[PDB]
């Protein structure tokens, strides 16, 4: 790893702010066992006057269980004359948890029940910040208000393995199935638009490409799969990711040719593997002893996992 | 080992005022870019772009 | 107990006395420098896997096949061919020799000689199981080329396994094990970019059939973790490997005067171009 | 006896060849003394001084000295 | 509780295999293989990290003789290897102090001079 943080307890899911705080430090959030990390991270490559990694942990939220997906809120800024922090939670306890604070002594969380299985993931699907959609082992998608009632939801084939808001049509809801189908919801007419399919399974995670909204990227059995849309609902590209099962696909926010890849956590050290479209193999291999959650940084060629009791940063020459 | 200079050469040899690009030989002017070139090259291995700026990765 | 059904069988006795080498190396007792003879008795089970290993490939070398093989028949057998017994590459017969190479937890606790016994040994093994990929996967037929170059990726992942456990080791076994998983690009291509060594990789493409195709992909592939401008010190003899590491058409017009060429990819780096307005 | 009571404090401060060549220097300076120093001269008061300085060098070089093969590693 | 110690023993949880390790003692109380095996394995792991402490304690806590030893052992042979000499010394040897200090002693002056900062 090019940098790494050491932590208090094992990092069971990472996440970057993929939104602007108004900081010039980039925000993190991580979570424990029975916590919620929010730290900034400043970067050498960000700022000469930083020698590697600058990171500060801004507040630590008590949760009680075991963090699974973790979603910020595009409200969250650092603003000096308004701050607010806003992401929400999955856990263990199939909870939902918004966590609201002002970086001060205003710490506040509102729990939202419903779900009848393991949540796996999460995130905010309105551009205000106001909805949340879920997805789980209920074989359900469910969209929340902040006041945790019940907006929509969608019945899946197979559990919902991911969950991921477009990034400039309104509306559209990208949900991955675990039995290999990816499904596009419309939340103004609560109806499904399209699916793809993917050559194999089970799909573990998928992403969109933010700087191509046209490209979806994904990991399914060892393999990870890229689709280019409308062009076709047959995978454009298909190459191995992992020699055994992949865990988590996530396309980096500043390059539309690269992505990184996790193989799933057990008796073999959880390899990081980051690929470029243009290269047959991975341009770089990283170990990490037991890790879960990945992320990009928004601005850098730079990726996150958390493992045991350390985050482990990634810098790819681009 | 004043290398960014250099390809402030590549400047001024250009510039419409003086119009020096017109009283070089083809022969001079490709003497003038490999030797540049090789000033560019020193900016790399003292860790700066091509052409002496900062790098941020 | 008996022994006519375990000859037909007998690939059983192997997965099963290493299984009796681990729970005699349970009472081994051998965690601290202190224990010895229980050193020496994992070592006697090295030996005889080993030497059966050995009789294989040399009952493979004996062949009758006028064609398979020519030297041991009517031509010459002062010369043997690849010393590889054939083998189809078991997964279990294999397992239980990627466990006892893993039995490299000794060489940590154990008296100088003993550990290079131990190690040319192992050596030893690991030169008939890659010889044994080797002569499955040039069997393989153009037509299923998918699953040909997955099983290839297999065993190149396991020559880059068997590298990282000799990385420790001597290496005066490294000539070796790269000759014998030979016409070897993977092992001495990665040698050649952990050095300041790229008149090797100079060398190496200098005597070879297609090395330069391989080494930008091989090359390409492993760029920024391997032969790196960063992870070599260039600026010594590792800016002498910096020259062939360099290797283009930008370059090209310094060294072959095409200004067109230049003039093309100079105005695309000008488009390219919002950072800096000087530049 | 002048610059060894110096290199007395030196030691006591909060590679492992250095702290070797510095107590090759103590005896080699306490073996002159047993012989060139008189009887009367060899009989002063640091001796005890003299030990307690020896032994923080010898306690000192040896950590060091492990240090030193923790960064060989 | 063999089965879930075995699951956290596998994904690389070494903290998880301990808890479940302290809940399945008190359930299979009359079990004492398989608890020897999982803390056997907890010992390894927590050895493997650098885990000093909590690897000394988890084999105090091992149901079949002398696996104490064991772990005793293994131990000195990497703390010399991680030229990590200050803890060691400040580590006392748990009431046998001059049982390590003799095994150690042992295994020194009967191996060689030209590999080993033992005698150092």
């Amino acid at each position: 790893a090019t940098y790494t943080v050491d932590c208090e307890d094992y990092v069971h899911v990472v996440e970057f702010n993929p939104f602007d705080s108004g900081e010039a430090g980039s925000l993190l959030a991580y979570g424990g066992i029975s916590y919620v990390v929010i730290a900034s991270c400043r970067f050498q490559e960000e700022d000469s006057t930083v020698e590697g990694i600058e990171f500060k942990t801004l507040k630590t939220f008590h949760h009680g269980e075991r963090v699974v997906a973790i979603a910020w809120s595009p409200e969250t800024r650092c603003d000096a004359l308004l701050p607010l922090l806003r992401f929400a939670t999955a856990a263990g306890d199939k909870k939902i948890r918004i966590f609201t604070s002002d970086f001060q002594d205003k710490n506040e969380y509102k729990v939202i029940e419903g779900h009848s299985g393991y949540i796996n993931d999460l995130v905010f699907c309105s551009p205000e910040g106001t909805d949340i959609a879920s997805v789980g082992d209920d074989h359900t998608c469910r969209i929340w208000d902040l006041d945790g009632k019940q907006i929509a939801m969608f019945i899946l084939r197979s559990p919902g393995m991911s969950v991921a808001w477009h990034p400039e049509g309104a509306f559209k809801l990208m949900v991955a199935e675990k039995t290999g189908t990816i499904r596009f919801y419309d939340l103004t007419t609560h109806q499904a638009i399209l699916s793809l399919e993917s050559v194999q399974v089970p799909l573990m995670s998928a992403d969109w490409c933010v700087r191509n909204t046209l490209r979806i990227g994904a990991v399914a059995g060892n393999d990870w799969i890229i689709w280019e849309m409308p062009r076709s609902s047959y995978p454009q590209d298909n190459k191995p990711a992992h020699a055994d099962r992949a865990r988590m696909f996530r396309w980096s926010k500043c390059n539309e040719n690269v992505f990184a890849t996790t193989g799933y956590p057990g008796k073999m050290k959880s390899q990081i593997a980051i690929h470029h479209l243009a290269h047959p193999q991975p341009i770089l291999i990283g170990t990490a002893p037991v890790g879960s959650g990945l992320s990009w940084h928004r601005r850098l060629p730079l990726c996150v996992v958390g493992g045991y009791r350390k985050l482990f940063f990634w810098l790819t020459e681009m | 080992k004043q290398y960014k200079d250099c390809l402030r050469l590549a400047d001024i040899v250009s510039s419409e005022n003086q119009k020096l690009y017109t009283v070089f030989s083809k022969t001079e002017m490709r003497n003038l870019l490999q030797k540049l070139r090789e000033s560019s090259l020193m900016l790399l291995d003292l860790q700066l772009d091509p052409l002496g700026y900062e790098i941020q990765s | 107990t008996a022994a006519d059904v375990y000859f037909r069988e007998v690939s059983q006795m192997e997965i099963i006395f290493e299984c009796l080498v681990d729970k005699e190396e349970a009472d081994l007792e051998s965690t601290s420098i202190d224990s010895v003879e229980w050193a020496n008795i994992v070592v006697n089970v090295n030996t005889i896997l080993k030497d059966m290993l050995h009789v294989a490939c040399q009952y493979r070398q004996s062949k009758n096949s006028l064609y398979k093989n020519e030297s041991g028949i009517q031509e010459p057998e002062h010369v043997p061919w690849t010393a590889s017994s054939g083998t189809a590459g078991i997964r279990s017969v294999v397992t239980r020799q990627h466990g006892i190479i893993l039995k490299v937890y000794p060489q940590a606790d154990s008296g100088l000689r003993t550990i290079l016994i131990e190690q040319l040994a192992a050596l030893l093994n690991y030169l008939l199981d890659d010889y044994v990929t080797q002569l499955k996967s040039i069997d393989k037929l153009a037509n299923e080329e998918r699953y040909n170059i997955l099983e290839m990726e297999y065993a190149q992942k396991r020559s880059e396994l068997l590298s990282p456990l000799l990385i420790l080791g001597q290496y005066a076994w490294a000539s070796n094990l790269a000759e014998k998983y030979c016409d070897f690009d993977i092992l001495v291509q990665i040698c050649e970019m952990t050095d300041n060594q790229s008149r090797l990789q100079r060398y190496m493409t200098l005597f070879a059939e297609q090395n330069f195709s391989d080494f930008l992909f091989r090359w390409y592939l492993e760029k920024g973790k391997r032969g790196k401008l960063l992870s070599q010190p260039a600026s010594q003899h590792g800016q002498l490997a910096a020259f062939l590491q360099a290797h283009l058409s930008w370059l090209h017009e310094l060294n072959s005067q095409e200004f067109e060429k230049a003039h093309r990819t100079l105005q695309t780096l000008a488009n390219m171009e919002t950072r800096y307005f000087c530049k | 006896l002048t610059l060894l009571l110096d290199a007395l404090p030196l030691l006591e401060q909060k590679s492992a060849e250095q702290t070797y060549e510095l107590m090759r220097c103590l005896e080699d300076r306490m073996a002159a003394k047993l012989e060139s120093t008189s009887p009367d001269e060899i009989q002063k008061q640091d001796s005890s001084i003299d030990n307690t300085k020896v032994e923080m060098l010898r306690l000192a070089l040896a950590r060091n000295l492990a240090r030193a093969i923790v960064t060989e590693g | 509780y063999n089965r879930v110690l075995r699951l956290l023993e596998d994904v690389g949880l070494p903290e998880l295999v301990i808890q479940l390790a302290t809940i399945a003692i008190g359930e299979a109380s009359d079990d004492w293989r398989s608890q020897a095996a999982l803390r056997t394995r907890i010992f390894k792991h927590h050895l493997d990290m650098g885990h000093n402490n909590q690897a000394y304690d988890a084999l105090t806590q091992i149901p079949d003789p002398s696996r104490q030893l064991d772990c005793l052992r293994q131990l000195v042979v990497v703390l010399c290897e991680r030229s990590q000499l200050q803890d060691l010394v400040e580590f006392p040897y748990v009431n046998l102090h001059n049982e390590v200090v003799g095994i150690i002693e042992s295994r020194a002056r009967a191996v060689d001079l030209m590999t080993h900062n033992y005698y150092e």
